[PDB]
């Protein structure tokens, strides 16, 4: 049974900076694909970044791109989101997302997934 | 790096770095002799040499393209020989090495080569080894000015590996000659895939060559993830656009990174890419585009789950669009093997087209809810023939197969010349050989690629040119084998009275010009003079005289000019 749990999440002021971090079990992480996801107050999922299996591969999607880190640590089965110059817009609820598979699959809008974690709030205002 | 020549020296080897530094001028200088081209490598590898021992040295900071360009420049005879090609010494980088490709002639109108006898062959090898094969290297080269450098050095290690075994043997001949035309051979083939695969990216689009590329890595390494597969789709694809605008040091670049990746992901890709990954450089990116098909993943899924059943079909169609198409395709494809990729294509394009349809209606999931039915004869449509025509094959054998072939195609499009009959017809008994020896399961791919080259060839040939055929090689790469099977004979040749395979394609020359003049004699009438033909020639071969030759052919002649009309 596929297993993420996000955290690291909060509030921060206009340029500032977060590190969610999400535990992974259930399948081996090592072996597959990695996301990011946020869905906005009120708004749509939006697809954030993406890292392949082994790590140095890495996606991200325009709005984030050269702000935002997405990077894996195997050992551990962690996957991290550095986040700097951060936005009010980047308010959020981000997920981390995978395919392992064998389930249901959903669209991120530019990865389908199959399991994704109970998300972290990020809050980026005043 | 630093001194990155250094980097690629290192990297090749010294002997091999020679061979593609030769290989890469041949290209470009197509009019300079020999010996000025060894002596343009070895200014080449004396430099190299120097950045290897230290970085730091003059100009060892330069890239590849500089270096290339800057030494083609330095050439005297450049305005004289080339004309324009002189011009491109003005322009800067990289506008340089964009002019100079513009000035690479295809067709360098030279003497074609005359294969010399095989004792005077030996001989030049054994005198000198380097300078025999660097020079048939350089010749090869400066005749196919597009050819994938390092694919080019692969054969030449083959040429030489003949050479150093057939050459110490009773019959240099019995040894040398089959591998020599088999080389040629194969090399032919690969230059005609390499072109036609350009052709099509340009004519189709890379949409569709990303389509086919997904349907081909699927199958090959079913074990990675879609998102994996679409990485390495992409990564494909820019290669190939960039192999086919002709730049050897930005190709070569593309495809180092794409094995180099492929190997770093190994675990996540295929098992079978143990070997292929430990290999060197130049051979790596070789291996791995020629590796075997991995296990598909046992206990996969149903495809119609996610496809036929599920909601949000339509919902993910219009999202994802291509993505959600490409996922079908992947994961058809990777559940098929024994598939041809044009099929898997053709039951995209069919889940693809149901899909417009129905998620236009008022109840797509409907409308669509039996789509995969529509897959049943699309499938079974080249498995019988599959199955029919290996049958034929066994129970004739190669020769008699190519015989009935033969006449079956001349009988659907006798417009076309003989020679090009007798060779199409031949190569697809070959064919027939190396297909049917396979477990069925994978006969059709096999099938699918021995077609392509035989199909393709046929089509190259109809450029000095019959009607019928040209809207079948002007088809989708799909939908040509499918438009070829769909010949019917034409329906609507005076009589002229004017050695192992030499015979036979002599014998089936025969066949086909009998077969033409006269369309109409039905099959018993063909076996009829097949056999009084076969019984004339050994008649008069096994009689003293060339007489009986002269006095049985009119006889024979004559019988059949009475039992044909």
């Amino acid at each position: 049974e596929v297993q993420l749990q996000e955290s690291g999440g909060g509030l921060v002021q206009p340029g500032g900076s977060l590190r969610l971090s999400c535990a992974a079990s259930g399948f081996r992480f090592s072996s597959y694909w990695m996301y990011w996801v946020r869905q906005a107050p009120g708004k749509g999922l939006e697809w954030v970044s993406a890292i392949n299996s082994s790590g140095g591969y890495t996606r991200y999607a325009d709005s984030v791109k050269g702000r935002f880190t997405i990077s894996r640590d195997n050992a551990k089965n962690t996957l991290y989101l550095q986040m700097n110059s951060l936005r009010a817009e980047d308010t959020a609820v981000y997920y981390c997302a995978t395919d392992s598979g064998d389930g249901k699959r959903y669209w991120s809008g530019e990865y389908f997934y199959r399991s994704r974690g109970q998300g972290t709030l990020v809050t980026v205002s005043s | 790096h630093k001194s990155e020549v250094a980097h690629r020296f290192k990297d090749l080897g010294e002997e091999n770095f020679k061979a593609l530094v030769l290989i890469a001028f041949a290209q470009y200088l197509q009019q300079c002799p020999f010996e000025d081209h060894v002596k343009l490598v070895n200014e080449v590898t004396e430099f190299a040499k120097t950045c290897v021992a230290d970085e730091s040295a003059e100009n060892c900071d330069k890239s590849l393209h500089t270096l290339f360009g800057d030494k083609l420049c330095t050439v005297a005879t450049l305005r004289e020989t080339y004309g324009e090609m002189a011009d491109c010494c003005a322009k800067q980088e990289p506008e340089r090495n964009e002019c100079f490709l513009q000035h690479k002639d295809d067709n360098p109108n030279l003497p074609r080569l005359v294969r010399p006898e095989v004792d005077v062959m030996c001989t030049a090898f054994h005198d000198n080894e380097e300078t025999f094969l660097k020079k048939y290297l350089y010749e090869i080269a400066r005749r196919h000015p597009y050819f994938y450098a390092p694919e080019l050095l692969f054969f030449a290690k083959r040429y030489k590996a003949a050479f150093t075994e057939c050459c110490q043997a009773a019959d240099k001949a019995a040894c040398l000659l089959p591998k020599l035309d088999e080389l040629r051979d194969e090399g032919k083939a690969s230059s005609a895939k390499q072109r036609l695969k350009c052709a099509s990216l340009q004519k189709f689009g890379e949409r569709a060559f990303k389509a086919w590329a997904v349907a081909r890595l699927s199958q090959r390494f079913p074990k990675a993830e879609f998102a994996e597969v679409s990485k390495l789709v992409t990564d494909l694809t820019k290669v190939h656009t960039e192999c086919c605008h002709g730049d050897l040091l930005e190709c070569a670049d593309d495809r180092a990174d794409l094995a180099k990746y492929i190997c770093e992901n190994q675990d996540s890709i295929s098992s079978k890419l143990k070997e292929c990954c430990e290999k060197p450089l130049l051979e790596k990116s070789h291996c791995i585009a020629e590796v075997e098909n991995d296990e598909m993943p046992a206990d996969l899924p149903s495809l119609a789950a996610d496809f036929v059943e599920s909601k949000d079909v339509c919902k993910n169609y219009a999202e994802a669009k291509d993505v959600f198409l490409g996922m079908f395709l992947y994961e058809y494809a990777r559940r098929h093997p024994d598939y041809s990729v044009v099929l898997l294509l053709r039951l995209a394009k069919t889940y693809e087209t149901t899909l417009e349809k129905c998620c236009a209606a008022a109840d797509p999931h409907e409308c669509y809810a039996k789509v995969f039915d529509e897959f049943k004869p699309l499938v079974e449509e080249p498995q019988n023939l599959i199955k029919q025509n290996c049958e034929l094959f066994e129970q004739l054998g190669e020769y008699k197969f190519q015989n009935a072939l033969l006449v079956r195609y001349t009988k659907k499009v006798p417009q076309v010349s003989t020679p090009t009959l007798v060779e199409v017809s031949r190569n697809l008994g070959k064919v027939g050989s190396k297909c049917c020896k396979h477990p069925e399961a994978k006969r059709m791919p096999c099938a699918e690629d021995y077609l392509s080259v035989v199909l393709n060839q046929l089509c190259v040939l109809h450029e000095k040119t019959s009607d019928r055929v040209t809207k079948c090689c002007t088809e989708s790469l799909v939908n040509r084998r499918p438009c070829f099977s769909a010949l019917e004979v034409d329906e609507t040749k005076e009589f002229n009275a004017e050695s192992e395979k030499e015979r036979q394609i002599k014998k089936q020359t025969a066949l086909v010009e009998l077969v033409k003049h006269k369309p109409k004699a039905t099959k018993e009438q063909l076996k009829a003079v097949m056999d009084d033909f076969a019984a004339f020639v050994e008649k008069c071969c096994k009689a003293d005289d060339e007489t009986c030759f002269a006095e049985e052919g009119k006889k024979l002649v004559a019988a059949s000019q009475a039992a044909l009309g």
